[PDB]
DNA sequence: TCGGCTG
RNA sequence: GCCGA
DNA sequence: TTTTTTTTTTTT
């Protein structure tokens, strides 16, 4: 891809702007190209700006090599053309062909130094180097990059950093007044999170409850349900968005002129996103299955997620590990570290839920070291909260949600907080 | 499987390859052709790589260039998907369906047809005179002198093949070859050897059959009562009383005769695996086999033995005589003989 | 029409929005043609993005291949050009060939499969399926048209989630009004219903009951008996169906006579299913033999179930899990989540059994934490219930439920009901 | 195989009249055997009988058939022979030919129809199906099934369930009119049963007894021992069987003479079973192994048994496990589960023996909870009587049976019971 | 410079 | 590919 | 088929 790099640097700009640095003439070859290297080197020399085809032929015409070479060089620069290609392409093409030349030419290097050590001290060279700097170059040839930042310096990087603060950039609003409270900006992009709780306890009513807040502040909602159908997911929302009880759907208590005149309401506004509610065998997604789902969801129509919501990640398998080849501890770790590469990926929030030990649910407590399957799902997740039912609590319509895990604010300023729930409704509601 | 489709198909599908060659003996159907997952080599177009074997069960396409070893049905999904479809329903097709292959079981062969009757440009080792180089070499060679009347020095031998069988050569340079004629039971040659000279000849050192139904063994017609032995070289059956040699690189245990009393005679090699393989089939078709693992002697044939180790032919003999094995006798000395 | 469909990938960008989800390698050829897709389907999923001429042919194509395939990919992407083409034209010309390739790959499939299947065993390929999905593949082959129908958009589809609400078309009634009272419709479609009684409390009884109720109700019910004999699951149902004591069908008060009239005055009414019982070696059973049976009994009675009663789950045996573990949780619930998804693939409300904790027995009330053989599948569950007459209820021929878990429903609106159980006859009554 | 199906359709009647329903004219060929059919179907429709090979003859010398199509079809009528085989294998093999010859058919079919499909709309043939009906096609090939008896369908098996509940055809008596009253008519074909050994009861014994009842009933046994030498349990068997007390034969007070006198004497009988003793190290036999060892005595010594008695559930082995224990709940679950799949796949009756706990053995009344295998072996176990010696019933010579769980029979109507234990005589008798 | 060669 | 000429 | 770490679960 010679010609491509070449031509793309005498007519592009940005591309030259980005791989220039990194450019020796030793890179190409030693025939047409190293002569076209070095001519537009040395016209980048002389005057300070990327030189024309003319500028190359006049060049050519004033700086003459061999005619057998010149005829070769004239040829080879006939055919460097504008070609809009695009930029990551370009750039990556271009740093695999730098990197590949590099490790030849390294490894060319060192095999000329062992055969200049190979020769007697008598006839042997001077200008190559020793056979104990074999090692570092080839190591000179290893970290040959276009990432001009290896990673981020405290003090170098002072700037760029408090762009990241002044506008949050990753923060995402919870439409919850205690939410935000007790996280501070709400949940993070690039970041899993996790409401634990034990049987029928309101698990996918919570996951349910956010994908709406989220919908109603013009999020792209993903909602990956493993356990529950479309429809059922669907009538959850439905339960929250129209505000209309489940038992008065599930009665006909609702005229269809009602439910079409809620739903182009939510329409016409313009603070609304979309919604989209996925069903997958229970036990038969993995990581690279939301990947394709993503990517299909992003062709096969003009959305991309903000919000990921997997109703259970459990209920989910190891995209590394074969299905129950470890026991509970790794799959379910393996399961949560791919959902939070996932997540770090899309660069979205990803909510997920998790089932509690057969001893806490009916505990008036939860604590972390409930956490059913793994243990290592606190440790891979960003935000947990368990969502504790009981009596009393139900005889208020009221559930005990509290902070196990945080990795957006102090857990211990509002460790625990009562979060009315509206099952009827499945919905939830702040206490004021 | 369904072999008789799968050689069909093959050709079918292989014939437009370049240097296909439809390769097809009495037992085996091969096709030599360029292999087009690797193209063999640019000089080694007529050394082409791709082979096709279905003589086996199942039809196996092998090229040892790229080591490409599949079965045909992966070479049409791979290559020719709509000779692939139509192979793999045909197959289907008449699976249900009995075989009827061997409705139309015929035999297109002849009996003796290209019976040799004189060799021109060849003149027999006992009439040359005693100071011929040929005569000197068989010397070196210690042939006894009263078997030299069953071999041939020629000069002609690109001429005389053509004589015999016109159009083998398209230059007939002269050549000097020990011509061997190998006659059948009767005693009438039905094929003859072109023996190398010297080290070696310059090319083409094969035995030219009459006709393709001739006889591969030397010695049938000199065969007296008592046990048969076989060995490798005509030559070396020569120093063998009732010693027969096969002439081919195929080994069919039915052409020979005397099932009863034939003994295999094979090369000291322990090494040289293919030997190995040819002692074992032969055991597993509980055959008479000589075992040279007591064998004084550490050349190769007993030619060789009688060249450079000195060793004569009545030691051959009480050697081949007291070293015949047959059965789980006989797999004894292969299992502990072999390495 | 493979280069038109290429020419327009490359060189048009609606066209590959359009169509690109749904390409994939397995519809052009065996030849170059599916060689540049993949070049050009793995560019797509480093960058994103469709690449040039350029791209392909010096980026791409410089890759691991063959010297003839190498010339064939050059020829036809020199070959590949763009052609003022119609927007309508190409896309429906493109839906028509993609079908007509997915079909003839379905057909290569399913011969490739009779071939397989008539080959013996210990050279069966395994991993590829038996003779009897062979049609649901070629059903696969027939949709699979450009419609981008991928999860349930909520603001999109509204009408048909409406559809399914004012239908109902997810509940299968109850003969009882109280469960239905309690289910606000019955047991849906999709879902895994468990019993819980204990040990000779109830639990096949139950499931006797509620198969001859969705049988009086002109249903298919497919009893499979892991723990009982083909014959006395059908005794229990004639007892039930037929009024008489089970004891009565033993001691032989009961003349031919009168079995054979009641059985034909129940053939003659046009509101009676099929109770087809079948039953498999305890432990020997998996969600593939299920689904083997489902199968078998489509292609042969022409019986498709919309009930599945198993008669109990945790004797069964894991598909996916290849090496028994004596651990019971996971095996209990793998098979829990593998007969779930059975049930969500099949449409059919799938009723099964659990074994309750020691500690239950002969006590006054048992919770969800009284479960034996996992915590796992009330997980994956949907609607459990149990049984817990203990001495007073048997005396009074009464059996309290306790509802210990609802997804159709609060499970504390009618925790307790006392179902009128009748043993003799193996049948349910309300209390009205 | 069509000359076969072709010559026993005119040379029997149970073949024909069996197999006749499922025979179509497409399903042989385009030649000789298509006609031979169509002759066989015209002579059977214009004489409701099958043809005589005279009668095929003048068939076919009386009908439109062409020269070469009148040699085959002659000479393939000269080919039809009247060879007596087997029944069974016959109807297996010539519903294998139909369903191969008919998914062939279907094939064609399909892919006549795809062909035809892919041609210009104008030139196509009517006739031809749709493609959308080509998942039907395949359905109708693999309904195809000369005995369509998958599992027993309720309302379609009336009379047979009835016949069986007549015939008693699944229960087998004890000798002991108590043990048929609380089973009413015994233990069943396809189970298993366990006695729960309390305090010092001797597993062996009881099995021991049964082991003879079953033998004195013409019942072919085979006790599987494992704690006990073939010789040990052979004598014990002899204790029970010739009434000579088993420390008498230890002592040497009954001679050869009485000895073989007895022996004579029993086996000139003709209602005497035959005993197969076999042993196996304690915990070196699992089920399949059993199933090895009757696989080999139906082989070799022509025994076909209906009682398979195994010394002690707790010493055997879990067929696939690989931890093993000496008592361990796990272990003896899967066990149960292991020896009731194979007593449901042999159509025989099991017996085996079990330990309780210690509150069983210091209590004379024994709850299904004071098990010591609970919920594993009650939860697999179709019978399960708890043997109890108590120091007055020792006295008394007597043991209290206590029916713990009855799958055959209500467990409260005849729940304890009294029975003659003869230790010396290894017997159970009834008590008056 | 040719042919024949297992996996 | 290895062997034979 | 043992064997060891770890975790998770469950029974007594
Ligand atoms: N369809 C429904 N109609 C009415 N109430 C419902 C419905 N589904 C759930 N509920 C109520 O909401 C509670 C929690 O519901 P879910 O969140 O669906 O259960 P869950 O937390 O997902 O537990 P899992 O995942 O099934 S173990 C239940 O206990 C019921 O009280
Ligand atoms: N033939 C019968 N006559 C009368 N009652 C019966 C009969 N068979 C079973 N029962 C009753 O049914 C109950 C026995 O439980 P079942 O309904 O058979 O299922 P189950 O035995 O509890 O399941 P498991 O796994 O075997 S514990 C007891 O209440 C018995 O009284
Ligand atoms: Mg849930
Ligand atoms: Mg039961
Ligand atoms: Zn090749």
């Amino acid at each position: 891809m010679v010609e491509i790099i070449l031509s793309h640097l005498i007519f592009d700009q940005a591309y030259f702007s980005k791989v220039w640095p990194y450019m020796d003439s030793e890179y190409f070859e030693s025939g047409p190209a190293k002569n076209t290297f070095k001519l537009i080197k040395s016209h980048v020399n002389e005057y300070h700006s990327v030189p024309s085809i003319n500028a190359l032929n006049v060049a050519l015409e004033n700086s003459s090599f061999t005619e057998t070479e010149y005829s070769g060089v004239k040829t080879l620069i006939s055919k460097l053309a504008d070609s809009p290609e695009d930029h990551s392409w370009l750039v990556k093409e271009t740093e695999k062909y730098v990197q590949q030349r590099a490790m030849f030419n390294a490894t060319s290097k060192i095999i000329e130094i062992q055969t200049n050590a190979e020769l007697p001290p008598e006839k042997r060279n001077k200008k190559m180097p020793d056979v104990g700097a074999i090692p570092d170059i080839m190591r000179q040839a290893l970290s040959i990059s276009f990432d001009s930042y290896v990673g981020h310096d405290w003090m170098d990087d002072y700037e760029a950093r408090w762009l990241s603060y002044m506008n949050k950039a990753r923060k995402v609003p919870f439409k919850l007044r205690i939410l935000n409270k007790i996280t501070k900006g709400g949940a993070e992009t690039g970041t899993l999170n996790v409401l634990m709780a034990g049987v029928n306890v309101g698990k996918s009513l919570g996951l349910c409850s956010l994908a709406a807040d989220y919908l109603q502040l013009g999020h792209n909602v993903l909602y990956i349900s493993m356990q529950m159908a479309e429809e059922v997911c669907a009538k959850r929302i439905d339960a929250n968005m129209l505000d209309v009880s489940l038992d008065d759907i599930d009665d006909g208590h609702i005229s269809y002129a009602e439910y079409k005149g809620k739903m182009e309401k939510w329409r016409e506004k313009s603070t609304l996103g979309r919604l989209i509610v996925k069903q997958y065998p229970t036990g038969g997604a993995d990581a690279n299955t939301f990947r394709s789902l993503l990517n299909e969801l992003k062709l096969k129509k003009n959305f991309v997620p903000t919000i990921i919501i997997v109703d259970y990640l459990g209920i989910c398998k190891s995209c590394r590990i074969r299905v129950y080849s470890e026991n509970s501890y790794t799959t379910v770790k393996a399961i949560a570290e791919e959902l939070r590469a996932l997540a770090v990926e899309t660069e979205t929030v990803l909510w997920t839920a998790a089932q509690v030990g057969k001893q806490a649910w009916d505990s008036s407590d939860v604590n972390m070291s409930d956490i059913a399957e793994s243990a290592g799902l606190p440790a891979t997740a960003d935000f947990m909260l368990a969502v504790i039912e009981t009596e009393e609590l139900a005889a208020a319509e009221q559930q005990l949600i509290k902070q196990i895990k945080s990795r957006y604010g102090d857990k211990n300023k509002w460790n625990k907080f009562l979060m009315g729930v509206q099952k009827g409704n499945q919905k939830w509601v702040e206490i004021e | 499987s369904i072999p008789w489709i799968d050689n069909e198909f093959a050709y079918r599908a292989l014939a437009h390859l370049p240097k296909f060659t439809q390769v097809n003996n009495s037992s085996t159907f091969k096709l030599r052709f360029r292999c087009p997952v690797c193209g063999d080599s640019k000089t080694d177009q007529n050394k082409a790589r791709g082979w096709y074997y279905g003589d086996n069960n199942e039809g196996n396409i092998h090229c040892y260039n790229c080591n490409y070893h599949a079965p045909i049905g992966i070479y049409l999904k791979e290559f020719e998907p709509d000779l692939y479809r139509e192979y793999i329903f045909e197959i289907r097709k008449e699976k249900g369906k009995s075989r009827p292959i061997e409705k139309p079981k015929e035999l297109p062969k002849q009996p003796e047809k290209k019976i040799i009757k004189s060799l021109p440009s060849c003149v027999r080792l006992d009439k040359l005179a005693e100071d011929h180089p040929i005569i000197k070499y068989v010397k070196a060679r210690c042939i006894p002198k009263d078997k030299w009347k069953y071999l041939w020095f020629t000069t002609e031998w690109p001429k005389l093949v053509n004589s015999i069988a016109p159009g083998t050569y398209k230059k007939e340079i002269s050549e000097p070859r020990l011509v061997i004629p190998i006659y059948n039971a009767n005693g009438k040659a039905e094929s003859f050897q072109g023996r190398a000279l010297k080290k070696d000849a310059p090319q083409k050192y094969i035995t030219i059959e009459a006709y393709p139904e001739a006889t591969k063994i030397y010695g049938v017609e000199r065969v007296k009562d008592g046990d048969v032995y076989v060995l490798e070289g005509p030559i070396d059956s020569l120093f063998i009383e009732n010693g027969i040699a096969i002439t081919g690189g195929q080994l069919d245990l039915e052409v020979v005769p005397f099932k009863d009393r034939r003994v295999w005679v094979l090369d000291n090699e322990p090494r040289h695996p293919d030997t190995i393989k040819r002692m074992t089939k032969l055991v597993d078709a509980g055959e008479r086999v000589m075992f040279w693992d007591k064998s004084p002697w550490k050349s190769k044939d007993v030619n060789d033995m009688i060249r450079k180790e000195g060793a004569t032919p009545e030691q051959i003999m009480e050697y081949m005589k007291n070293n015949i094995a047959q059965g789980l006798m006989a797999k004894m000395r292969l299992s502990k003989y072999a390495k």
